[PDB]
């Protein structure tokens, strides 16, 4: 438990967002601006932080593939040799064969 | 690509520190199927159809301009249903420039 | 970004079939060379009814 | 609350089915004899001969509506000189609870917001790129294969037996060499 | 050689040429992409 | 992210729960949803937390069912589908808790590649 | 087909095969054929085994 | 059928008087539709289809039991032989 | 520009994109030549490309070739499985 | 006229005589009638039967009904 | 009047009344068409009239796309809109418009009459020499009937590509599906006239095209030089549609709208040299077949890029907004549907590949799922978000969510076991087959008859 919460906040902090290199060519906010919308506007939707998103997305693929691999070694079985083929006597005659 | 209307930081600053943004409702009302009186013949059958049209309604904002029921295309800008002659008054798509010409001005 | 789930969604459920083709292919070379279904100096006419 | 039990006076349940009495009860089908009405029937259809057999565009009942001075009533709006300016009042379309019936009370909020623009023009072109170029790659990716299988089928062999088959209504000829 | 009942045979069933088993194939190797183009896109079919 | 990192001017919730709130609700009825969690009445406004207040941008959520029966409603008070859940109450918990959502997220794909893979192979 | 007969084999070996031809009906008619034969054709089946293993006796000679 | 109250992660923010607005309940209410009957109905409704729709219904699988060891006496003695596990399958 | 995003022409290239129209034509006539070069010198040229003693060995043929090599895996690979078909009923 | 503003406007004002609407069902169901009728009249001329019993063209058991 | 008038909008409801008409006539022969194949033997039609089952499947064909989808989503919803979307009074040309519809009329009333009076035989809806030439008058009626209607349909193209002289605002992407749909009638009508006038003088004026040293294959080339561009005049107004939808129901402006229209005038150039992928069996050469696989194969380009523009449109759009809309629901539904039908046509398209699935039941539920599921729903979408426009009423679709459930998951059932049988092999234009393919067969008939259930719902 204590190395649990160690590497859950070894990792929280890590993970802390840094602000967004804004792809678009928007003002500054005036200074000592606050909250000016309310929560009825249409929701936006909430969006995980790029790092985190590749860790759980990564957690996600690790899991999924490992998983497969479970399956492969443990609950499936490979193919037994074929059974040995040796000669064997045909019908004598076609059923349709007329007499 | 479109962003929206470019904005300076000028423009965002409040004249008071009150300013939030306006909650005006922008739901027209509560709609269902336009209900017709028996009394009413054909003609003020009519009256009662052109008098709920959505593409009529409004918003009015706290300065007194509305902002209008819009749509992408023209077809929502007729009368629903479609009357036999709709645009008897050619529609204005009206575009925007830069240029000026000085007749329109006085000094 | 979310469209890339759907690109490794999509890469997981492809390679089950890619599998399933690849023991596929590993089955049929061995048909003909130890399967005992596979029978030869069997099949006779049948003859005109 | 129900809304529907605030405008059911309004709607007072029918007596006739489809709304109208037997012909022999009373005769729809005649023009109107109310002055006024003689464009419409008794149940206030428009009558077959102001539409049909009578219609104006046919050349019926010419009357020019345009006067002399090329002119047609028009009503002029509301005016109301205030303030010392001309103002113009516009016309508001009656409350929705007349003209749909429900009371227009507790309304929904729902909120002005403009356009939902997608934004970061440099990753839209790249998507754009991917849209266009993902398909185009994958097709190449068949590209090859299908010339490898189209080549196959068309491989000069060298056979050594022929077999002719010949479709006919209905039944296949076979014409086979016979052993020497 | 014949159908029989309640089979899928996906691609192809029974073949007794070297064509036929390209035949085969060739939708094999193909329907893995077709999976992926298919769920690539549903998965983002959504607001 | 967007209260967070993107955007400073729109309200920012308290997450009340990390997991929906299961409540019966009855078609015909109106129901007001707590935007801030910190009302004690939830998943419903108190008439004491900042939404009943209209405190600080916080106002009621507004909602209706079609149909009665059980529904689930939003704890994180950040769903896309708010009041309803849609699952966003377990991706802000991973975004506050990103160790612990690898492990879910890795479990949860580790279940379903041995059952795909286990009927499929 | 004896491809379908191999690989069906091979799939059980490796791992869950189920096949709805094993569990179902083939044919509609099922509801009413419970108890229905064909007494002619089940005589002269019987005889064509019989010829049958007259001529596979003659052939081991 | 009387759900009961569950209190939740923080059961302070559950402490209010509700009055007449519902209180939070258990997840398996959520499943169940509050135990209602017709929901048990559909729900199995839908495992019937689904069933239908990948494997076949197996509904008729009673009906079909005297065919179905006629079919597999027929291939047994008759049919080409099957070896190891393919020996369970016949069609 | 083959497999080029436009949106870089644009950018890394101003004075070559300046007539956008021009810029356009060429982009249809290189890929215009790109297609007709295609069937005239490498389809239809006849009676070439069987020089299968000259197949292509990339660099990762040669090191996976090489690591089966070390070990007898190449060996046991190329080994003929059975060359007969019906086995000994003892 | 206020009348002549929309088309259709008895059907539009919900005062249109119900029997168009009955003429335009009856038109769809003629218009079906003319692939079950002939396939009944052609079954008759070429087997004297309207249609067929299942599986009549098949050997069937003794005691098939 | 009613026959008298010109109003473009009154022509358009025209065609989406006449369309659901003789829509009825073949759903029916389709029911005919699923209850013989329920099991094997005879089940509605006598071996003695085998025939009729030939002309059911044939007049299927034909009446679904020249008499149902082409003047629902071409001729309906097109007159309908366009000259509004184009902010003009009315349509250029008002007395072509008129009579278009009533010779679509005419030329119905032909075909069903000739199913009454002449003996019922068919010959598919290719109507495959030497087979079609070989055959009674009721070949020759069917013959009359599509070139009556080819006139219609040229005229109607030539009413939408004056629009450009006319237009009062922006040519939107609806309007641009219309216009290249127009210019494909205008380039591949001409030559379907030609084929069909020899098809013509070797039934009515002792031609000697069909019969030997003159080649069959030349009908199949001149035939599917119109063919397959049809298939993209019949889905192309149905894209339109989508777009409008899609753009309007989540408020966001469509993404990409050049693009769009590059896509929609490349499917048509595409489309117009690719017909011989419908040949591939006869024996042709082995660059021919190349070329034509690989230009086949590059369609799905411009196809995916519309697809991809579409889906963005959806995400992000407003929770708010309620979403179960019959509109939204089937516009939703032609994206997932589409994919299924195109990606099939790929594999298909593959020659190889197509060897095998040749005159099977997987070419059928490929263009079923694009046709009969795909343009059926965008039509319906098309006319459901114009309820108030049009103001018809008196029916339980707008919203009504079971009616979107049912039909989808049965029409799947009919169409997704014709893809299994294709691999058994069933092939196409049998009503006979053998007793190990009844369990498909049977299932898609449970589909048939269901889905006819559904549609009395609305009602
Ligand atoms: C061991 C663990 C290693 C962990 C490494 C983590 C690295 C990381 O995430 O860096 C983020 C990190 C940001 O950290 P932060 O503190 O959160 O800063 C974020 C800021 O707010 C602002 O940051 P910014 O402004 O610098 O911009 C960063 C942001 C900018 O983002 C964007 O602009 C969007 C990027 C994604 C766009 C994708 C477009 C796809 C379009 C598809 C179109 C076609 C669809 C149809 C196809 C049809 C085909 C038929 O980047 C992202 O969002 C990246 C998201 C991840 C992209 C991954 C792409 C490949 C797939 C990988 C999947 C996971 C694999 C795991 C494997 C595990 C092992 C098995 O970036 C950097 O440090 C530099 C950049
Ligand atoms: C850890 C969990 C996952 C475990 C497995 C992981 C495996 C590795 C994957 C890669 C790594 C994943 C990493 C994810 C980390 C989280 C990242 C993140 O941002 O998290 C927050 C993010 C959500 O956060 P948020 O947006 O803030 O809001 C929370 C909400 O929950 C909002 O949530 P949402 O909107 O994102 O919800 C997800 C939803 C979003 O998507 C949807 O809901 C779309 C659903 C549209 C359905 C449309 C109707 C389709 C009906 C078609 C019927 C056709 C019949 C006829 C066929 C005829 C054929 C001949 O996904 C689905 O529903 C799955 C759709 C997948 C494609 C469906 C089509 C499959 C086709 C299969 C082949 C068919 C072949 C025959 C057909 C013809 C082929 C040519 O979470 C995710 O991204 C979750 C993704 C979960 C994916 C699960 C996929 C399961 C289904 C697999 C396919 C079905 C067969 C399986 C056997
Ligand atoms: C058979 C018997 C009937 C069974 C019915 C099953 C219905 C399942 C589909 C429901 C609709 C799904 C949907 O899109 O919901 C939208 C809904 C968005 O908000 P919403 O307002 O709640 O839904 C409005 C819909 O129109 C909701 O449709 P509505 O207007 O008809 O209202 C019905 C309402 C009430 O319906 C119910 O109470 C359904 C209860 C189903 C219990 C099933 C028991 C077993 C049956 C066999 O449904 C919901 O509240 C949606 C619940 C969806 C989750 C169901 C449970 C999943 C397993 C946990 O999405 C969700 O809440 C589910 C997202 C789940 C995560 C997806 C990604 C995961 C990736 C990693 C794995
Ligand atoms: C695919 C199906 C499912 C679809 C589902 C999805 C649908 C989604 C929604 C689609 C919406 C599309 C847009 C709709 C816009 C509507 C606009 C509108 O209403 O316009 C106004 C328009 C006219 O209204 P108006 O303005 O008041 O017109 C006044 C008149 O102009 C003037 O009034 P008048 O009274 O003076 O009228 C003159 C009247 C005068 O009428 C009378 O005097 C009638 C007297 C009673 C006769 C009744 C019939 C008798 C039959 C006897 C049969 C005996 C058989 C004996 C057999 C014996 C065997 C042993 O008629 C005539 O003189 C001529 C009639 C000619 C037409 C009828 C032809 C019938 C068939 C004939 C077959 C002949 C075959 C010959 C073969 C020969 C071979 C040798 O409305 C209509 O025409 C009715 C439209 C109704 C439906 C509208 C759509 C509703 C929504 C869809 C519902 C589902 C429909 C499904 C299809 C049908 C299934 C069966
Ligand atoms: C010795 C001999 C020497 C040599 C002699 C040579 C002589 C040479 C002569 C040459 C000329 C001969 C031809 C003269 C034509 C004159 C045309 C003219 O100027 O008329 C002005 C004249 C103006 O009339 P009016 O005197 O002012 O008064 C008219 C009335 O007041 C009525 O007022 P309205 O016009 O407003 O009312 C019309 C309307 C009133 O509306 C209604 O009846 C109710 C509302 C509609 C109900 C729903 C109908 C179904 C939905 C249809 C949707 C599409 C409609 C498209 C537009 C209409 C197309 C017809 O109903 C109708 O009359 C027809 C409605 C549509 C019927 C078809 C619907 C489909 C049925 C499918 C069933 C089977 C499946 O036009 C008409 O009103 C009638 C024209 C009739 C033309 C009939 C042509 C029929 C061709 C059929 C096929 C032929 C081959 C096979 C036949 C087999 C038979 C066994
Ligand atoms: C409107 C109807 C319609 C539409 C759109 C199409 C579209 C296509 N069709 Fe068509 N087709 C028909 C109707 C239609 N077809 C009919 C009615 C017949 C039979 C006529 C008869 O024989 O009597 C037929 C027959 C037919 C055959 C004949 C098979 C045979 O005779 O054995 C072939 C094969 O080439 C074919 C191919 C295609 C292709 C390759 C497309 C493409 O348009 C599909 C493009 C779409 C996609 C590819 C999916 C969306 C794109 C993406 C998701 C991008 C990613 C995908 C890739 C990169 C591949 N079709
Ligand atoms: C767009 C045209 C179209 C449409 C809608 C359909 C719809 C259906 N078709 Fe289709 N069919 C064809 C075109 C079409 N078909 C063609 C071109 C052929 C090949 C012909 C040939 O082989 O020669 C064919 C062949 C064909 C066969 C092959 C018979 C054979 O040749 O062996 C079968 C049965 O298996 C079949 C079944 C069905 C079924 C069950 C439906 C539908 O009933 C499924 C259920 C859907 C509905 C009932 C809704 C339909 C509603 C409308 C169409 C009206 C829309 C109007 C408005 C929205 C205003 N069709
Ligand atoms: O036809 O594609
Ligand atoms: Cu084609
Ligand atoms: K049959
Ligand atoms: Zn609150
Ligand atoms: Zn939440």
């Amino acid at each position: 438990a204590a190395v649990r919460s160690q590497i859950e906040a070894a990792v929280y902090k890590w993970t802390r967002p840094r602000p967004p290199r804004l792809g678009v060519a928007v003002p500054r906010s005036p200074p000592g601006t606050g909250i000016l919308f309310h929560t009825n506007m249409q929701t936006i939707r909430y969006s995980l932080s790029p790092k985190v998103w590749v860790l759980v997305t990564g957690a996600a693929l690790v899991g999924v593939f490992s998983g497969q691999r479970f399956a492969q070694t443990v609950l499936l079985s490979k193919n037994p040799p074929n059974p040995p083929r040796y000669r064997e006597k045909p019908p004598v005659r076609h059923p349709h064969t007329p007499d | 690509i479109y962003e929206g209307q470019t904005v300076q930081e000028s423009e965002l600053i409040p004249q008071e520190d009150d300013w939030v943004i306006e909650e005006t409702n922008f739901c027209l009302g509560r709609n269902c199927y336009v209900r017709f009186r028996e009394e009413d013949d054909l003609a003020r059958r009519a009256l009662h159809q052109m008098d709920s049209q959505l593409n009529k309604m409004h918003t009015r904002l706290r300065d007194g301009t509305v902002i209008p029921y819009m749509s992408f295309h023209p077809d929502e800008m007729v009368d629903r249903p479609a009357p036999i002659h709709t645009f008897s008054e050619k529609p204005l798509l009206k575009w925007t420039w830069d240029e000026t010409y000085e007749e329109a001005y006085d000094d | 970004r979310d469209w890339l789930i759907g690109v490794m969604l999509g890469m997981y459920l492809g390679n089950l079939c890619v599998q399933q083709h690849r023991q596929y292919r590993v089955d049929m070379k061995l048909f003909y060379l130890e399967a005992p279904e596979h029978k030869i100096n069997w099949v006779k006419p049948r003859g005109d009814l | 609350k129900s809304y529907y039990d605030d405008f059911k006076d309004r709607l007072k349940p029918g007596k006739y089915t489809q709304g109208r009495c037997p012909q022999s009860e009373g005769d729809y089908r005649q023009e109107s004899k109310t002055i006024g009405r003689e464009h419409l029937n008794d149940d206030g259809t428009r009558s077959k001969r102001y539409t049909v057999k009578e219609a104006d565009a046919l050349g019926y009942h010419y009357h020019p509506p345009i006067d002399k001075k090329g002119q047609v009533y028009v009503k002029g709006p509301n005016t109301v000189i205030e303030r010392g300016q001309t103002w113009i009042k516009g016309y508001e379309l009656p409350s929705m609870e007349y003209t749909y019936g429900p009371k227009q009370e507790d309304i929904p909020f729902y909120p002005r917001v403009k356009l939902n623009v997608w934004g970061n023009y440099n990753l839209v072109m790249k998507v754009e790129f991917l849209f266009f170029y993902l398909p185009t790659i994958i097709v190449f990716g068949i590209c090859i294969p299908v010339y490898t299988i189209n080549f196959a089928q068309e491989e000069v062999i060298y056979t050594t037996m022929t077999v002719k088959v010949t479709g006919r209504q209905w039944y296949w000829v076979y014409e086979v060499e016979s052993p020497t | 050689d014949i159908p029989w009942p309640a089979r899928t045979d996906w691609g192809g069933h029974d073949p007794a040429t070297p064509f036929a088993e390209l035949m085969i194939n060739t939708h094999s190797m193909f329907w893995p992409v077709a999976i992926f183009i298919y769920v690539s896109a549903i998965y983002m079919v959504k607001k | 992210t967007w209260t967070e990192i993107w955007w400073e001017h729109d309200p920012t919730p308290k997450v009340a729960q990390y997991r929906p709130y299961v409540c019966t609700v009855e078609s015909g009825k109106v129901y007001w949803w707590c935007a801030c969690g910190e009302s004690k009445t939830q998943p419903w406004v108190d008439g004491h937390c900042k939404c009943s207040k209209r405190e600080g941008g916080f106002r009621p959520r507004r909602w209706e069912p079609e149909h009665d029966g059980v529904r689930l409603f939003c704890g994180c008070k950040s769903c896309f589908s708010s009041p309803t859940w849609n699952g966003g109450c377990f991706t802000k918990w991973m975004q506050s808790n990103p160790a612990g959502g690898m492990l879910y997220c890795f479990a949860a794909a580790f279940g379903f590649g041995t059952l795909t893979v286990y009927r499929k192979f | 087909n004896p491809i379908t007969r191999y690989l069906d084999r091979r799939r059980a070996e490796r791992g869950p095969y189920y096949l709805m031809s094993n569990v179902l009906p083939y044919h509609p008619h099922f509801l009413w054929m419970r108890n229905s034969h064909d007494y002619e054709a089940a005589e002269a089946l019987a005889a064509r085994r019989e010829k049958d293993r007259e001529l596979a006796a003659k052939l081991e000679a | 059928y009387t759900p009961s109250f569950e209190r939740g992660l923080n059961p302070e923010l559950t402490s209010g008087d509700y009055g007449d607005m519902p209180k939070p309940q258990p997840l398996i209410d959520f499943f169940t539709q509050n135990r209602n009957p017709w929901f048990g109905f559909a729900m199995f409704c839908g495992f019937n289809f689904l069933w239908w729709a990948f494997f076949g219904a197996w509904q008729i699988r009673p009906l079909w039991a005297s065919q179905r060891k006629s079919l597999a006496e027929a291939d047994r003695l008759y049919g080409p032989t099957k070896y190891g596990v393919g020996k369970k399958y016949i069609n | 520009s083959i497999f080029t995003p436009m949106d870089w022409m644009f950018y890394y290239f101003p004075n070559y994109s300046r007539d956008k129209v021009a810029l356009m034509a060429r982009q249809i006539k290189i890929h215009f030549a790109i297609g007709f070069a295609l069937v005239f010198l490498v389809y239809h040229p006849p009676y070439k490309g069987a020089d299968y003693g000259n197949f292509h060995k990339s660099p990762l043929y040669w090191y996976k070739y090489n690591q089966l090599e070390r070990s007898g895996q190449l060996q046991e690979n190329l080994r003929i499985k059975r060359d007969w078909f019906y086995d000994e009923d003892p | 006229n206020l009348e002549d503003h929309f088309d259709l406007a008895e059907y539009m004002m919900k005062m249109h005589n119900p029997m168009s609407e009955y003429l335009y069902w009856i038109a769809g169901f003629v218009s079906g009638l003319h692939g079950i009728l002939p396939l009944l009249h052609s079954n008759y001329y070429f087997s004297g039967m309207f249609l067929p019993r299942d599986n009549d063209n098949t050997q069937l058991c003794d005691d098939s009904w | 009047f009613y026959i008298l008038v010109n109003n473009n909008k009154r022509i358009g409801i025209y065609y989406i009344k006449l369309s659901i008409i003789i829509g009825i006539l073949g759903i029916v022969l389709s029911y005919i068409i699923r209850v013989e194949l329920y099991n094997s033997g005879n089940r509605i039609i006598k071996y003695d009239n085998v025939n009729y089952y030939n002309m059911v499947i044939t007049l299927h064909g034909l009446l679904m796309i020249f008499y149902i989808i082409m003047p629902g989503l071409y001729g309906g919803i097109p007159l309908y809109i366009l000259p509004i979307l184009s902010v003009i009074t009315d349509i250029v040309l008002p007395r072509i418009n008129n009579i278009s519809i009533i010779i679509v009329l005419i030329s119905y009333i032909v075909v069903i009459n000739s199913i009454v009076i002449e003996y019922n035989i068919g010959t598919g809806w290719t109507l495959y020499p030497p087979l079609s030439i070989i055959g009674t008058v009721i070949v020759n009626m069917i013959l009359y009937g599509l070139i009556i209607i080819g006139i219609s349909s040229i005229i109607s193209a030539i009413n939408f590509m004056n629009i450009l002289i006319v237009i009062d605002g922006i040519i939107y992407v609806y309007i641009w599906s219309i216009i290249i749909t127009s210019v494909l009638l205008i380039i591949s009508l001409p030559i379907l006239n030609g084929i069909l006038l020899m098809i013509l003088s070797d039934i009515y004026f002792n031609s000697i095209y069909f019969i030997l040293n003159g080649d069959v294959v030349l009908y199949q080339h001149l035939f599917w030089y119109f063919g397959h561009p049809e298939v993209y005049i019949l889905i192309l107004p149905a894209f339109g549609i989508i777009s409008i939808i899609l753009s309007v129901l989540n408020n966001k402006i469509i993404f990409g709208m050049k693009s769009m229209i590059l896509a929609i005038i490349m499917i048509s150039i595409l489309g117009s040299i690719v017909w011989a992928h419908h040949i591939y069996t006869v024996g042709l050469e082995l660059d021919t077949k190349i070329y034509f696989n690989n230009l086949t194969l590059i369609i799905s380009i411009p196809t995916g890029n519309k697809i991809y523009n579409w889906i963005i449109l959806y995400i992000g759009s407003y929770n708010i907004l309620y979403n179960g809309y019959q509109s939204l629901i089937f516009s939703i539904m032609f994206i997932i549907i589409f994919i299924i039908g195109g990606i099939t046509g790929i594999i298909i398209s593959i020659d190889i590949i197509d060897i095998g699935l040749h005159d099977t039941y997987y070419i059928v539920s490929h263009f079923h799922y694009i046709l009969s599921i795909g343009a059926v729903i965008s039509l319906l979408a098309g006319i459901l978000l114009l309820k108030d426009i049009i103001g018809y009423y008196n029916v339980i679709i707008k919203i009504n969510k079971y009616f979107g459930l049912l039909l989808f998951i049965n029409i799947n059932i009919i169409f997704t076991p014709q893809f299994i049988i294709g691999f058994n092999v069933m092939p196409r234009r049998i009503l006979e087959y053998s007793d190990n393919i009844i369990v498909w067969n049977l299932i898609s008939s449970i589909g048939s008859i269901s889905t006819i259930l559904i549609l009395l719902s609305i009602f």
